[PDB]
C-alpha cells in the first residue's frame, strides 16, 4: 500500500462511523496533520475542498487523489457509498508514498479502504438504524437590527420616500394603498384585510422562520459478514435520506448495496470481486452565492420587517408583497410546487482482481475496474398559474452517462540474498479511461397539468435546439520500484515512474518522476536497552511529482460555430492555443521523526516538508486586448515550507476507567517565487488579493482610518507617507492608488484538532475538536447592512442611527451619503473552534444476553455536530466562504440518536 | 428571487 | 420449483453448452414436448416464438413467462445473459405446476437457473474460448431465374419498351446511353467506361454477391467456481461477438460478467445474492419484410442481370444505375458508412434472498430483485454526400431507461402428523412493478464532418419537436399451495392464487384461480415384484389460469393533444375504451402416464391435455364507420385438444462404446368456439386467413384450377357446384365470392424432434433433428417474379418463356397481360425436416496431464449448426414466416470450432 | 432502398 519510509496517517473505522452527512471528509476535520478540510455549504449535496501541505499551484486544482480500493474514484461518486462499509482510510503525504498511484499525487492520495469478512465459523449480522434532525447554528447576525418602525422612519428622514413627507403620509397610502395589486387577481382579491395582511406595520414578521426551517435525517442499514476457510464476504445494503435545512428544497436520498468477495481458488491462483451500486436523488439550492432579494441569508437579513409572508393564522402564505413590484412575489413553497425538479441517478462499480504466484517469490497481480453512472434529470414550469408571467407551462429532460475504466497489471518478486539482506522488486503497468457525455431536449407552450410530454408543446417560434456535451481523457503509466532493507534498522527506497497524459500535446505528453526515501531504526540497534522509551525511527524523502488537472482541450487552436443567419453556417475563433503544454512538476523534501515511550503511552510525530513547485500551470490571465479570458500556460513557480506534530497518549487510572488524548497540529508558510510576464505583482481585480513575488497571496485593501469629525467625511490612510508628529497621513479621497497589500493571508497558516476520549463500564464519551486561526474573510453581507449611500430599501444595522449630523458630532459612524468601499473596514478574522462532534454511547452488558443465542449485541448513540463554535466572525458561518462571505448556506446543527443491534 | 442587488466581488479561491 | 403431479420438463446443462447464437430459445427447437420454437429471422438481434400446447387466445400474446433465478425477465434481456452460466431449464407446461408463479402463466413458464458452486477444497477454473463462420443456407430459389440478354429478351418482346422496337435498339440508346447520368458528379464522370461499367449487356452480375456475405463470429469466457464449508460462488466474465450475414449491417456484441453467491451465516439464517451486469451493441437490417427494389432476398431474385454493382476489378462500387433513375442508388457499404448508427446499453440486474428457520419446519423467504437498463443511441446523415438530395447532414439521440422492481415472501410448513401423513403448507405473497421511460432529441442542417454536435444545427424552419414516451405497469398476487402425502404412492395438491394487475379497471381487476391436482405411485404398491418394468406413475391435473398480457392503457377512454395552429392548443379524441375489461381465463385438463423399463434403459411419457380458453381478450375489429382501428374486448372462446409424447432409451453394446438416442412427438386440435358480434366467421382483410366456429383460423383463398387450351385465360374453381359429368365447374372471371376456406391451419399441428448420439474412448457424436409437419405459407415473394401482367421491369422466372400464344398452345403457363391473384397456386407446403446441430468433440486421455498440477482437462469440438434441411419449399427459408414469406431474413448455417481448458 | 413495389398481403401471427 506504502512504503516504510513514507508519511502515512490511517484513521480507523471508528472516526468513520455514523455520521449523518453524506459528505464524508467533512468526518476528517482534524484528524490528519497537515490535510486541511473545508466545506462552504450545509448543502446535503455539498463536496469538501481538501488541501495537503498547503496549496501547490494557483491555475491547476490542488485537489487529492481519492482512491477506493486500488481504482480512483471522484468525491460525488464517493458520496453514494455506505459509510459503514470502510475499514480504513490511509492519507499518504510524502513524495515516496505517492510514488505508485499518478494522476495528480502531488496533491497526496487519499486510500480508502473497504470491509472485508473475517475467517469465523458463524457469521455476523448487523442492523444500524439512526435518525436525527438538523438547525441552522448561528442567529447572532440577525440580533442588530432595525425593527419595522425604527426603519421607516430612518428612510422618512433620510430622504429615500420624499423630500418634504412623513412617517404617516408614507406608511398609509404609499405602501399600504397597495390593495391596488391584490385586487388584480382571482385568487386573493378577497383575501385582502381579512386572512392575508401582507404590509403589517404593528408587528414584525419573523423572516427567519419564513426562510429556514428545521429538517429530519434518517439511516438505515443491515450488514452480513463472514468466511469459511479460504473465501471471505461481506455483504450489506442500506438506505439514507437527508433533508435540506432551508425552505428551498434541496434533499439528498440514496439506497445503497455492497459485496466485497475474495476467495482463494488453489495453491496458485487468488481471486476477488468487490462490486457495489446505488440508486441516488439529488437537488441543490441555487440562489446561495448570488443576491437577490427574497432569499437565503441575505434575505433573512435585509428584508424589512413591515413585510409579512405569513398570513393571520401563522403558517406561510402563498405570496407576498415589495412596494414598487407589479406581480406578487411568490414564496419558497409555492415557488417549489410551481417548478418540479427531479433527479434520479444509476451508480455502479465492477472491480476485480487476480493474483497469480507461478514460483516462490514473485505474484503477478490484474486488475481491472468499470465505474459507470447514469443520471437523469426532469424540470418543469407548471402552466395555469396566476403568479407567473405566461399562461403556458414548459418542461426539460435530460440524460447523463459517465463511464469510466481502468487497468493495472504489477509484479512483485520479493527474496533475500544471505540472511538479511532482503531486496524487493515492482515493476507495473496503469492505463486510465474516460469518457462522458450529456443529451438534453426541452419543450414548451403546454396549457395543461395532464398533457405534458415533449412531444406536446408548441411547434413554431416556440421550439429551441438541444444540449449536447461530451467530454473525454485517458492516462498511461509506467512505473517500478525498489525497497533494499538491511537487517532490522535500515530501509532505502527507490522508485521511477512514467507519465502520459492525454491533456497535453503529442510532443509533451510523456514526464519522467522519482523518489528516493530512507528509514532508520534507530532503537533496535543503538539504544535497545532504555527505561522510558519504546520506539523511535527516523525516516527522510526526496522525490518529484507532476500534476495534471487543467481540462481537457486546453492545448488546441480551435474553431467553433457562431451561425448568423438560418441558410449557412458561420465560425468563430474559439480559443487561442498552447501547443508548448506540458506537466506542473513538484519537487518535495521530507524528514520526520517518530518517537513513543511508556511501551505505547506516549506516540509523537513530528514532520518537516518543503514542497517546492516549477513549472505552474496558471490559467494565466490574458489582457482584454486579445480577445480572450485567460489560456493555460507552464510559467511560474512557487514554494512552501512546513512543520506538523501529533501526538497521542492514555492518561487512565483504574481498571474501569479508560482515558485517552490525541493533539494534532501544522504550520506552514507559502511564498510565490515566480509569476508570468515578467511581473513583480499581480492584482486580481474586484477580489482584493494580491500575488506577490516572496509573499503567500495576500490580501489588497485600502486602510480604513476613521471619520472627520468637523465634517463627517471617511477617511484613509495614504500607504508610505508620515506626518511631522510621527502620526500617519490620512485623506477623505478615494482611489485605487491608496492600495496596499496587507499582512494577511487567504489560504489560512495554521490548522489542527484535537480529541478527548473517556469510558467506563459500558458509558463511553467522545469530544472532538477543530481549529483554524489565521483565516480572514471579507464580509460581503455588510456591505448591503452597513451603507447609507445606496440600497436603501433594504434593512440596515441598529448602528445606522448614530451617525453624523449637525447636532450629533461625537460618533464614529460616517455621514449618510457616502458609499462605503471594500477595505480593511470589511475584512474579519474567520478564525475559530469548533465542537465538531459529542457522541455519547452505551453498550449493553454481556450478561443481559445470556439464554438467547438470537441476540448478542447492542448499542446506542446520543450525537451532537457542530454544537459549539468560538469565532469573532459576524457573518452566520465563518468556514463558509473563501475570500469572501456571499449569500451563504450556513452549515447544520445536528441531533442524532440511533441504535446497533449485532447478532 | 428577482433584482439582483449589486456591487458584490467576485471570488477567487 | 414445482409439484410432484405436474407436467415439468428439465432441459440440463449439455443441451445448453455452446452454440453460436445470442437467441438461447432456438437451441430448444426439437427438445420439449408440446413446446415449439420458431424463429423468424437470421438477424443476430432476433428473438424467437414460443408457444407451449398451441395457440391459447386471438389478441392477447401467447408467450410463455422467462423466469430466471425467481424473478421474471424478458428475452432480451435474457439475450445479454452468457449461456455457460445456465445449469438447467425447466419447462412447466401444466396447471398444477405453474400455481405460484402468475402473469401470464396460463402459456406455462420457463424457468432458467443459474449455475452454483460446489463445495470442494479446491476451487475450479474453466476457459471456453470459439470462432465460426455463417453463410446464407439456401441458394436454390436463384437457380431458375433468367439471365440479362433473356430478361430483355423477354421485355421486347412482351412490349414494356416500346410497340415497335428491336433488342439493339433498347440496349445500345436506351440504357446504356446513360453515361448521361454519370457525367453530372464529379468523382465518377472520369470512371465511366474505364474502371466502372453499371450496364454490363455480356455478363451476368452475382447479385448474391453483392447483398450477401460470410460473417465471422467469435465468444470466450472465464469461469472460477468454489464452495467452501458453509459458502458457495460462482465468478464468470466473458464475452460475444457476432457478426451479421447480410451485407446491410446488423450485429450483436457482449462484455458480460454473473457472480452468484450464496452462505450460511449460522444455524439460523441463510443469504444469498445472484448479481450480473452486461455491457451490449444491438443493431437491426430495418428492411426486411419490405418490398424495396435492391433489398434483401427480393432484391437478391428480382434485380435485372444487366445492372453491375461491381467495378472493373471485383469489388464492390459505391453506387450502381436503374434506368429512369435522377441519382445512383447507393450500395449496403456506401449507405453504411453515410449513415452511421450505433447503441450501448447497460443492464444490470441485482437479485438477492434471505431464509429464516426460527422452528422446525417452517422457513420464511425473503426475495427482492431490481433489473435496470440504460440504453443510448446515435443515428447520423453525413453532410457533403454527393449521391444525397441536399448537401447538409443530420443527427438523432435517444436515451432509454427501463427499471423493473420485484418482491416476493413466502412462508412454507411442513410436518407430519402420525407417521405417513406428511402435509406441507405454503403462503405467499408477489410484488411486480415496471416504469420505462424514452427521450429523444435530434438536429439538423450540418455542413463539417466536425462540427456535428445537436446544439449546431440550423435555428428556424429547421427546429424539430422532441420525442418522449412513458410506459408503467403493476402486479399483486397472493397465493397459497398445499401438499398431502400418504405413504408413497399418493399424492394430492391444492392450490388457490388471487390476482390483480394494472392493466383492468378498478372494479375488475381482482381474479381467483384454483388448481388441484395428483400423482399415484402405482410401481411402490401394487407390481413392486416384476421382472422388466422399474417405474410407473400416473398423474393428473385441473385448474384455471389468466392471462393479462395486452398492454397498459387499453381501458380508458381517452383524449390526446393534436394542435392546428400555433397560438392554441386542440383536443382529439384517441381511444374508445371499454371500462369492463378484466382477465382471461384459461382451465386446463391434464392426465399422464411415465413408464420406465431395464431399470433405466427406456424411458417413456403420454400426455393428454384440453386448455379450454374462455373471456378471450381479443382485440377485436370495429368497423371502419366508428372512427377506430380496434379495441380490447373480453368476447370469444376457443378450445385445444393434444396428445404429446416422448421416449428415450440406451442401446450401447460394450464397455468402449455408448450409444443413446431420444425421440419427441406432439400433436394438437385446435378450435374456435364463439367470436365477438354474434358472428359465426370473420375473415381477416388480405392476410388470407379465416376465424370460423368448429375450425382453426384456417386459410381462406380462391382454388386454382389450371388455365384454358382455347384462349388462354385463368381458371378458379366455382365453389359448391358440380357439372352434369361429375366434374367440377370453372370460371374466368375472378370474384371475391370464389374464396372459400380450405382445410389448412396457420399454426401447425404436428411438431417434434429427435436425437442420437455415440461415443468411444473420449470422441463422442451428437446430432440433434427437429421438424415440422402441416405447415402451409403463402410464398407472397413468387407474386412478382412468376407473372407477366405488371412489375415487367424486374427479373422473373424462367416459366415466362412457355407463357400462351397463338403458335406456342400446349402449354401450363397462362397468357402475357395477366395479373395474378391470391389464391391456393401461391400457397405452399412449408414443411420441412432440420438437422439443428452436429457436434463432435474429443476430450483429451487423463494419461496426457500426469506431473504438471496446473492443467487436467482440455475438450475440443467442430459443430455445424443448420448444414441440413429438407423441405418442399421454394422460398430461401420454410422456418422464417408464418403466414406469409414477405422479403426475409433466411436462417444461417454456421461452422463453429471451439477448445475448452479446465483447470 | 426506394420505389416500394405494392400488392402485399398484411400478416396477421
Amino acid at each position: 500500500l506504502s512504503t516504510v519510509s513514507g508519511s502515512v496517517a490511517k484513521v480507523s473505522s471508528e472516526k468513520l462511523a455514523e455520521k449523518p452527512v453524506a459528505n464524508i471528509m467533512d468526518a476528517l476535520q482534524g484528524q490528519v496533520a497537515g490535510m486541511q478540510v473545508m466545506t462552504t455549504s450545509g448543502d446535503p449535496t455539498a463536496v469538501a475542498s481538501v488541501e495537503i501541505h498547503g496549496t501547490g499551484s494557483l491555475g491547476a486544482s490542488s485537489a487529492p487523489l481519492y482512491i477506493v480500493d486500488g481504482m480512483q474514484t471522484s468525491l460525488d461518486v464517493v458520496a453514494t457509498m455506505n459509510p459503514n462499509d470502510f475499514e480504513s482510510m490511509s492519507v499518504l503525504k510524502d513524495a515516496s508514498a505517492t510514488s505508485i498511484y499518478g494522476a495528480r499525487a502531488a496533491n497526496g492520495v487519499v486510500f480508502i479502504q473497504t470491509k472485508k469478512g473475517k475467517m469465523s465459523e458463524r457469521g455476523r449480522i448487523t442492523f444500524n438504524a439512526s435518525y436525527g434532525i438538523s438547525q441552522i447554528l448561528n442567529t447572532k447576525p440577525l440580533d442588530n437590527m432595525m425593527t419595522g418602525d425604527e426603519l421607516l422612519d430612518f428612510q422618512v428622514k433620510a430622504g429615500f420616500w420624499g423630500n418634504n413627507q412623513t412617517v404617516q403620509k408614507v406608511k398609509d397610502m404609499i405602501l399600504a394603498g397597495a390593495e391596488d395589486l391584490y385586487g388584480n387577481y382571482d385568487s386573493l382579491k378577497d383575501e385582502y384585510g381579512k386572512t392575508l395582511f401582507p404590509v403589517d406595520f404593528n408587528h414584525d414578521a419573523d423572516w427567519l422562520k419564513a426562510l429556514f426551517k428545521t429538517a429530519p435525517t434518517s439511516q438505515g442499514d443491515i450488514s452480513f459478514s463472514g468466511g469459511s476457510q479460504g473465501t471471505s464476504y461481506y455483504a450489506s445494503i442500506g438506505y439514507f435520506d437527508q433533508e435540506g435545512m432551508a425552505r428551498e428544497p434541496a434533499n439528498f436520498k440514496r439506497y445503497s448495496g455492497r459485496l466485497n468477495f475474495e476467495s482463494r481458488i488453489n495453491e496458485w491462483l487468488k481471486v476477488g470481486a468487490n462490486l457495489s451500486g446505488a440508486i441516488a436523488n439529488r437537488r441543490s439550492a441555487d440562489y446561495f452565492g448570488k443576491y437577490y432579494m427574497g432569499s437565503g441569508t441575505f434575505g433573512v437579513l435585509t428584508m424589512p420587517r413591515y413585510y409579512n409572508p405569513f398570513d393571520v393564522n401563522g403558517d406561510l402564505a402563498d405570496v407576498y408583497y415589495m412596494y414598487g413590484a407589479t406581480r406578487p412575489s411568490m414564496t419558497e413553497p409555492y415557488f417549489a410546487k410551481m417548478r418540479p425538479f427531479s433527479s434520479e441517478s444509476h451508480q455502479a462499480n465492477v472491480n476485480g482482481f487476480a493474483q497469480i504466484t507461478p514460483i516462490k517469490g514473485l505474484t503477478l497481480k490484474a486488475q481491472a475496474g468499470v465505474d459507470i453512472t447514469n443520471t437523469r434529470t426532469s424540470s418543469k414550469r407548471m402552466p395555469n398559474n396566476p403568479y407567473d408571467s405566461t399562461p403556458l407551462g414548459e418542461r426539460r429532460e435530460r440524460a447523463y452517462r459517465d463511464v469510466s475504466k481502468s487497468f493495472t497489471n504489477t509484479a512483485e518478486y520479493k527474496f533475500s540474498i544471505d540472511e538479511k539482506h532482503d531486496l524487493t522488486a515492482l515493476m507495473g503497468h496503469e492505463y486510465i479511461e474516460y469518457e462522458g457525455d450529456v443529451i438534453g431536449a426541452s419543450s414548451k407552450g403546454f396549457e395543461s397539468d395532464k398533457l405534458m410530454l415533449l412531444s406536446q408543446g408548441k411547434t413554431g417560434n416556440s421550439l429551441s435546439l438541444p444540449e449536447h456535451r461530451v467530454a473525454e481523457y485517458a492516462y498511461l503509466s509506467f512505473f517500478s520500484r525498489f525497497n533494499y532493507g538491511f537487517d532490522k534498522w535500515m530501509y532505502i527506497d527507490f522508485s521511477v515512474r512514467n507519465d502520459q497524459s492525454s491533456r497535453f500535446g503529442s510532443n509533451n505528453r510523456s514526464a519522467w518522476f522519482y523518489s528516493v526515501g530512507g528509514m532508520f531504526d534507530i532503537y533496535n540497534k543503538f539504544i535497545q536497552e532504555s527505561n522510558w522509551l519504546s520506539d523511535l525511527r527516523l525516516k527522510m524523502s526526496y522525490g518529484t511529482t507532476g500534476n495534471s488537472e487543467i481540462g481537457n482541450y486546453n492545448h488546441q487552436a480551435l474553431v467553433t460555430v457562431n451561425n448568423y443567419t438560418e441558410d449557412a453556417m458561420g465560425l468563430s475563433i474559439s480559443t487561442a492555443g498552447n501547443p508548448d503544454l506540458s506537466w506542473e512538476k513538484q519537487s518535495q523534501f521530507n524528514f520526520g521523526l517518530a518517537a513513543g515511550a511508556f511501551n505505547n503511552r506516549l506516540s509523537a510525530e513530528v514532520d518537516f516538508y518543503v514542497r517546492t513547485t516549477n513549472d505552474m500551470l496558471i490559467d494565466v490571465p490574458m489582457p482584454y486586448i486579445s480577445g480572450f479570458f485567460s489560456q493555460y500556460q507552464n510559467v511560474g513557480s512557487m514554494k512552501n515550507t512546513g512543520v506538523d506534530l501529533s501526538l497521542k497518549g492514555t492518561i487512565y487510572q483504574n481498571k474501569d476507567w479508560n482515558v485517552y488524548a490525541s493533539a494534532n497540529f501544522n504550520y506552514n508558510r507559502q511564498e510565490i517565487t515566480k509569476l508570468f510576464f515578467g511581473l513583480n505583482k499581480y492584482m486580481l481585480p474586484n477580489t482584493g488579493t494580491i500575488w506577490e513575488i516572496g509573499y503567500p497571496n495576500s490580501f489588497y485593501m485600502a486602510e480604513y482610518a476613521g471619520i472627520d469629525k468637523k465634517t463627517g467625511k471617511q477617511l484613509w490612510y495614504v500607504p508610505g507617507q508620515v506626518d511631522a508628529d510621527g502620526n500617519k497621513v490620512t485623506t477623505s479621497q478615494y482611489s485605487a492608488d491608496l492600495e496596499t497589500r496587507i499582512d494577511k493571508s487567504v489560504t489560512p497558516p495554521i490548522t489542527g484538532g484535537f480529541s478527548l476520549g473517556a469510558s467506563w463500564k459500558g458509558l463511553s464519551l467522545d469530544a472532538d475538536f477543530a481549529y483554524i486561526v489565521g483565516k480572514w474573510m471579507i464580509n460581503n453581507d455588510r456591505y448591503f447592512t452597513e451603507n447609507g449611500g445606496g440600497l436603501m430599501q433594504l434593512n440596515k444595522d441598529k448602528m445606522l442611527l448614530n451617525a453624523w449630523t449637525e447636532d450629533n458630532k461625537e460618533t464614529d459612524v460616517p455621514k449618510l451619503g457616502q458609499s462605503p468601499q471594500f477595505d480593511t473596514h470589511l475584512l474579519e478574522n474567520a478564525s475559530f473552534l469548533r465542537l465538531k462532534n459529542l457522541k455519547l454511547t452505551y453498550v449493553l452488558p454481556n450478561s443481559l444476553f445470556a439464554g438467547q443465542n438470537v441476540i448478542g449485541g447492542a448499542r446506542v448513540y446520543l450525537m451532537a455536530r457542530n454544537l459549539l463554535t468560538v469565532t469573532k466572525y459576524k457573518g452566520f458561518d465563518p468556514e463558509a466562504g473563501g475570500n469572501v462571505g456571499k449569500n451563504q448556506y450556513p452549515n447544520s446543527k445536528q441531533y442524532v440518536a440511533g441504535i446497533q443491534l449485532s447478532f | 428571487g428577482g433584482a439582483t442587488t449589486a456591487t458584490t466581488t467576485t471570488s477567487t479561491s
